[PDB]
Order: structure tokens, then sequence, then C-alpha cells
């Protein structure tokens, strides 16, 4: 499924947790209109100093700011050829819907 | 079948004396949430603050 | 029976004259579209149920 | 000249909602949702829990 | 050399806290210019913008 929540202000702590699940689980994209947000673009060595769990994108006020970072990791160096290998896979829920 | 669009007042009249703005203002009032007359003094008061 | 007079008293010498209480004027952005279509503007801060 | 009238802000009605919560299945916890609606819709979504 | 990127704000330096902007985001925020009446107005409020 491609959802589109154009308002989440009645939506259930239960539904919203269940759009995620189905997000993660069966791969849905959901965008969520209603979110306005600032958008800091942070370079690798910074990192993520702000964190947004779903639940708090799930339920934040209409018509709060967000403030969302991303990072530009085109800054990231290559790793050693010796680094040991990632078993594991790192993940990523949110994007921007616009440049 | 049509297409919503802002029209400048310029592009009509040829007399520019009494053109003083653009589309400009008008795509800023559409970020504006309407207005209540006492949110209007509000704003007025703030930026005379 | 005397309930009903009594309340039907009450009524007739309701001289009660509204004047407008504390209003809230919400921003229009921070209310969902739902509420917004109902909503005129400022309501009272008792809002009342329905 | 006259007393005639009590002038009052916030009426009260004659009739009002009374409701009876099957306790099994109600929270007795506060419901809410973002504080702009809330301050709305607020007193009816905890009525009518 | 090492500059990740490059990007164009406003001057902070000119659109001072004077003027009441503050620009520690991507974009102008004036505080108490566009509020509710009868009530705080929301910290961190779009309407800032």
């Amino acid at each position: 499924v491609h959802m589109t929540i154009n308002e989440r202000a009645g939506m259930s702590k239960l539904v919203a947790d269940n759009i995620i699940a189905s997000v993660i689980k069966s791969n849905w994209v959901v965008d969520i209109l209603d979110i306005e947000y600032t958008a800091e673009v942070m370079t690798p060595s910074e990192g993520y100093t702000q964190h947004v769990d779903a639940e708090s994108i799930m339920t934040a006020p209409k018509g709060k700011l967000f403030h969302l970072q991303f990072m530009d990791g085109l800054l990231r160096p290559e790793p050693s050829a010796f680094d040991p290998p990632a078993s594991g896979e790192d993940m990523r829920l949110i994007y921007p819907l616009q440049p | 079948r049509y297409h919503e669009s802002v029209l400048e007042i310029a592009d009509i009249f040829d007399q520019a004396d009494f053109i003083q703005t653009s589309d400009a203002v008008r795509q800023l009032r559409a970020l504006m949430p309407t207005l209540s007359t006492s949110q209007i003094r509000h704003a007025i008061e703030r930026i005379a603050q | 029976v005397s309930g009903l007079l009594m309340v039907l008293f009450k009524v007739m010498t309701d001289n009660r004259l509204v004047i407008v209480g504390e209003t809230t004027t919400p921003m229009s952005n921070t209310l969902s579209t739902v509420v917004n279509n109902v909503l005129r503007t400022t309501y009272h801060n008792n809002v009342g149920v329905n | 000249l006259s007393d005639d009238f009590k002038q009052i802000s916030d009426p009260k009605g004659y009739l009002t909602y009374s409701v009876k919560y099957e306790d099994q299945f109600t929270k007795k916890d506060k419901l809410r949702a973002s504080e702009a609606d809330d301050r709305i819709v607020g007193p009816t979504v905890n009525l009518f829990k | 050399y090492g500059a990740a990127v490059v990007n164009i704000d406003l001057n902070r330096d000119f659109f001072d806290t004077a003027t009441g902007i503050d620009l520690t985001k991507g974009i102008p925020l004036v505080q108490d210019l566009l509020v509710p009446i009868g009530v705080t107005a929301g910290a961190e409020q779009s309407a800032e913008y």
C-alpha cells in the first residue's frame, strides 16, 4: 500500500502503531502530508543530534514545526579493506517529499 | 477544464502610477491563516512593539 | 407534579442575559480539518458537549 | 429603573447529557489529542468515551 | 577544502533578534505575531514562519 495521511488528527495510537508496523512488515509507503518541518542537513561527522521516534511523527500536534535532520553522507570516506564485515543492516524510515 | 492562476494588475493596466505591488503579496497572504480582526490587531500591535 | 411546576417556574423566571465569556480564537492550521469546518472563528472556552 | 436581568457569561442549559459507562470497557484515564483540538472536541470525547 | 555543504541563508546578523527574528533553523521565525486569542500560542508553532 501507498497510503496517504492528509490529517493525523483523529488517529488512535493503535492505528498509528499498526500503520508503522505495516510500513515495516508489509512494506507500506506512508506519505504523511500534515507534517511541517524545518530540515537541518547534517554532515557525517556531526551525526544526528536530534531524534524522532515513529510515535512522535504520528502524534505530534498539527501546526507544530518539526525539526528533522538529514545526512549528506557524500563526504563519508571509504572503509578500510580490513574493517570487519557488517552482518547487520542500517535502516531508515523518514524521507522528504520535496527537495 | 480551467487554470486558476494569479494575474498581476500590472498586466492589465498600462499606467504604472497606481500599481505598487505584485503577485508576491498574494502568495505571501496565501501563506497566512485567516485572521480574526483581533488577531490582525494583535499582529499590528506586535510589529509596533 | 410539584417538580414540573418548579421547573416551569424556574424557566418562567429565567431572567438570564448572556454576555460573551472567555473565548478562544485558535490558529486555523492547528485544527483538524473536521473541526475547522465546524468552528466559526472564536468559540467559548467552555465548549459544552455535542 | 429595573433590575430586569441577570447577566451571566457561560450559560447552562435546562437539559444535559448524562452518561453511564460500563466499567469493564471504559478506561477511567482521560483521553486527549492535540491541545488545539482537545480544547474544543475534548469534553465531548471524554463524555462519550 | 573539506567544506561539506555551502548554503545560502538569510543574514542572521542583519535580521537580528532586535527585529524579533530567530534564524537558528532554516527559516525566519517570529514569536507572538500571528497567534490564537484567549490561549498562549504553542511553542515551535509553524505560523511563526
